[PDB]
RNA sequence: AGAGACCGAUAGCGCACAAGUAGAGUGAUCGAAAGAUGAAAAGCACUUUGAAAAGAGGGUUAAAUAGCACGUGAAAUUGUU
């Protein structure tokens, strides 16, 4: 509540499933880690696996990390996420947090209205051509998650047997 | 005749209105959280022994809010009581004051019985509470806030002058430009809302 | 208007400061029982006006509330009180104005040794209590409304028509600051 | 109940006509009654509202408050009383719009033709209430 | 001009709106979609991050998950848990 910032964009026109398989990717994750990460994935040093949005892509070796084949790099999804994520991070500034221990706790992809286009296709025919365009949102928390009734309806006999048992043991 | 001092110095006072009653004498007043309490509190007992008391009565208050204004949570606490204040007469003629002290004496028996209030009654009160209590956090928040407001304006101007020092003049040319540029530009966007 | 009055007045008063004996103690102390007269009145119509109030009795609820210190940035206050009380308390605002004119008056007359203001003096604080807004409504009588509705203005002049705001007897405000919780301040 | 055929009870014909009012006849329907002295004074209930007139609110968030009529916009059927105002975020000060028919009149903004109004309104009411009373 | 055991924004005239308009056709002709913030714009000052769009605080309001993609806000379909 007070341990933690937010940040989000809306209607923005970036491929709305490689959006989504990138923060899955960094779900969780702690924020430099996430950055950094997003970079190598801009330069094509590390993959996202695609897993949900996955339908005939290609194969890469960068997929053994995370067990997968299929793999790819977005890498205008990575510079979206890098930009709120650096929202967020600034956020975080300015309440007072130790952005040095941030984690993503929350992040969600939610697809925006689309934007509208043609195509021209054979014998006079129109089509449409669509972008699927995201809302995405996201929130840092400080990182501790350091974690560390009785018999009351028993029957007369349950009850002998008990106090039995008790005065032969002691 | 008292009014006036009991709002400026009693913080719990301060928390209700002050109306006049049709029950009441014209000297007296009522100062409550809701009508529905002053009519369950108003008894006609009540009524006739303050109009026993006469001038010598100064209030009589039922509490759960301290006496002066606190300044954090763990001070803000509910803690009940019943606090009876009255001038002592020159002639020591106490028989008035009797029906006044005999009723606060009762008064937590009173309460026991009839102070329960529908979920409607206290969810008025909780609401001036709940205002109260993040009143308190919002300051303590502004202060926090503008220290380190402050920090980061230090940090800021000093990051302006360690790099701005070491540029080309053309480079501080240009940055001096641009630094311009954007502040006219961010001045014309607020300027163009609507 | 009352400034333009009291400079009338003042343009042949002080004509009359300048052409009346001052070396004579005779004539000055004969303005000088003038002048303690007229404060001798003033007290008289002060406490005939409070003993009119107290006869009254009026118990009337009042509310208003009293702005911040001038041109000050603090928040306001809000009064709740009875008619009575509130006339009193004017009654005795009129009495502090009464005792800083009377240890001005000394000190430049006793201390500094002044004598041009002394007929000046003797009429204006008179003039003045016999005009003000209790001197209407109980000594003359007349009813307590509009100009004379209770919570009385600033009575600043020229930088009182700048700051001197208004006093605030708005239902939507004083019910507003009524249950804000401000009381208990710690004097300090 | 209505009985004269030129007379509609229609609720559409009726909101139509008040929203599409002309200048004029906006003048008439933002009326307000007189103070209980005026009332008295004059023997006139009600007058159409004019800028100038000093008012007192008598019911909304503003109940209490007293000032002169500076503006009267038919256009948004309101008028703007002095320092009954709001702040912006800017905090910039704008009236407070207030319907005609929530105010009192306390003062009047008299000239001849407001008065040979009052004179018609009193003549009128007056050999009204002689023909009732014969 | 007055009415109705009529219809209630896919209904009722094609048209509750800059509708016989926008648009199509060489032309004769064809011909839509499209109403609702709030009592009041009081339509979010100011700080901060960002190249910007915007975000995060903060403010207005009875209410902003009522913010001009604005009453309510279903299902299909989608994201997170
Ligand atoms: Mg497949
Ligand atoms: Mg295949
Ligand atoms: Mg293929
Ligand atoms: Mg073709
Ligand atoms: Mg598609
Ligand atoms: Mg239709
Ligand atoms: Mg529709
Ligand atoms: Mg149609
Ligand atoms: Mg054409
Ligand atoms: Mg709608
Ligand atoms: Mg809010
Ligand atoms: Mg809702
Ligand atoms: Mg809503
Ligand atoms: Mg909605
Ligand atoms: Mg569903």
């Amino acid at each position: 509540p007070t341990k933690s910032a937010r940040a989000r964009g809306s209607y923005l026109r970036v491929s709305f499933k490689n959006t989504r398989e990138t923060a899955q990717a960094i779900n969780g994750w702690k924020l430099q880690r996430a950055l950094t990460f997003l970079q190598n994935v801009i330069d094509k040093k590390e993959a996202v696996p695609m897993r949900r949005y996955a339908g005939s892509t290609g194969r890469t070796a960068q997929g053994k990390q995370w067990g997968v084949s299929r793999a790819r790099w977005p890498v205008k999804s990575a510079q979206f996420l890098i930009g709120l994520l650096k929202n967020a991070e600034a956020n975080a500034d300015a309440k007072g947090l130790d952005t040095g221990n941030l984690i993503i706790k929350h992040i969600q992809v939610n697809q925006a209205p689309k934007q509208r286009r043609r195509t021209y296709r054979a014998h006079g025919r129109i089509n449409p051509y669509m972008s699927n365009p995201c809302h995405i949102e996201l929130i840092l928390t400080e990182a501790e998650e350091t974690v560390q009734d009785v018999e009351s309806h028993l029957s007369s006999r349950q009850r002998g047997v008990r106090i039995r048992r008790a005065l032969t043991a002691a | 005749e008292c009014m006036k001092k009991a709002r400026n110095d009693r913080y719990d006072l301060s928390l209700t209105y002050t109306k006049d009653h049709a029950k009441l004498p014209n000297w007296l007043a009522v100062m409550s959280e809701s009508a529905e309490i002053t009519d369950a509190l108003l008894t006609p007992e009540l009524i006739k022994a303050a109009e026993a008391a006469g001038d010598l009565f100064e209030y009589l208050v039922v509490t759960d809010q301290p006496e002066d204004k606190p300044k954090t949570l763990n001070e803000t606490r509910p803690r009940k009581r019943v606090i009876l204040k009255y001038r002592v007469p020159s002639n020591d003629d106490y028989t008035s004051l009797l029906p006044i002290f005999e009723y606060f004496l009762r008064m937590p028996d009173h309460l026991v019985q009839v102070a329960h209030f529908r979920p409607e009654v206290l969810r008025k009160v909780k609401v001036v509470r709940d205002e109260e209590i993040r009143k308190i956090q919002k300051a303590e928040e502004e202060s926090k806030a503008e220290e380190r407001a402050q920090e980061r304006e230090k940090a800021k101007k000093a990051k302006r002058d360690q790099e701005l020092s070491q540029l080309d003049a053309k480079a501080q040319k240009k940055y001096l430009e641009r630094e311009r540029e954007k502040e006219l530009k961010r001045s014309m966007k607020k300027a163009t809302i609507r | 208007s009352p400034q333009i009055t009291n400079l009338i007045i003042i343009f042949g008063m002080m004509q009359v400061s300048k052409k009346i004996p001052f070396d004579d103690p005779n004539v000055l102390n004969m303005c000088r029982a003038a002048y303690l007269a007229s404060n001798l009145i003033i007290l008289c119509i002060s406490l005939y006006i409070k003993s009119v109030v107290d006869k009254k009795k009026d118990m009337t609820t009042l509310k208003y509330i009293e702005p911040a210190p001038p041109g000050s940035s603090e928040e306001g206050k809000l009064v709740t009180t009875t008619v009575h009380a509130y006339d009193v308390e004017q009654v005795k605002i009129l009495i502090k104005s009464q005792l800083f004119g009377i240890g001005m008056m000394a000190f430049m007359h006793l201390y500094l040794k002044y004598t041009n203001p002394l007929l000046i003096q003797s009429i204006i604080p008179l003039k003045g209590a016999l005009e003000s807004n209790m001197a209407k409504i109980h000594l003359w009588g007349m009813p307590a409304t509009g100009d004379l509705k209770r919570p009385f203005k600033q009575p600043g002049g020229l930088l009182g028509g700048l700051f001197g705001q208004s006093v605030q007897a708005d239902k939507k405000a004083v019910e507003a600051a009524e249950r804000a919780g401000r009381g208990g301040v710690k004097e300090e | 109940m209505k009985v004269r055929p030129t007379v509609s009870s229609s609720r559409r014909k009726a909101r139509k006509a008040h929203f599409s009012a002309p200048s004029s006849v906006r003048r008439v329907i933002m009326s307000a009654p007189l103070s209980k002295e005026l009332r008295e004074k004059y023997n006139v209930r009600s007058i159409p509202i004019r800028k100038g007139d000093e008012v007192q609110i008598v019911r909304g968030a503003h109940k209490d408050k007293e000032g002169k009529v500076t503006s009267v916009y038919r256009l948004k059927y309101v008028i703007h009383v002095e320092r009954v105002t709001r702040e912006k975020a800017t905090g910039q000060t704008v009236p407070i719009g207030i319907h005609p028919s929530n105010v009192v009149i306390t003062k009047l903004h008299l000239d001849k033709d407001r008065e040979n109004i009052l004179a018609r309104i009193k003549a009128g009411r007056e050999q009204v209430a002689k023909a009732k009373g014969k």
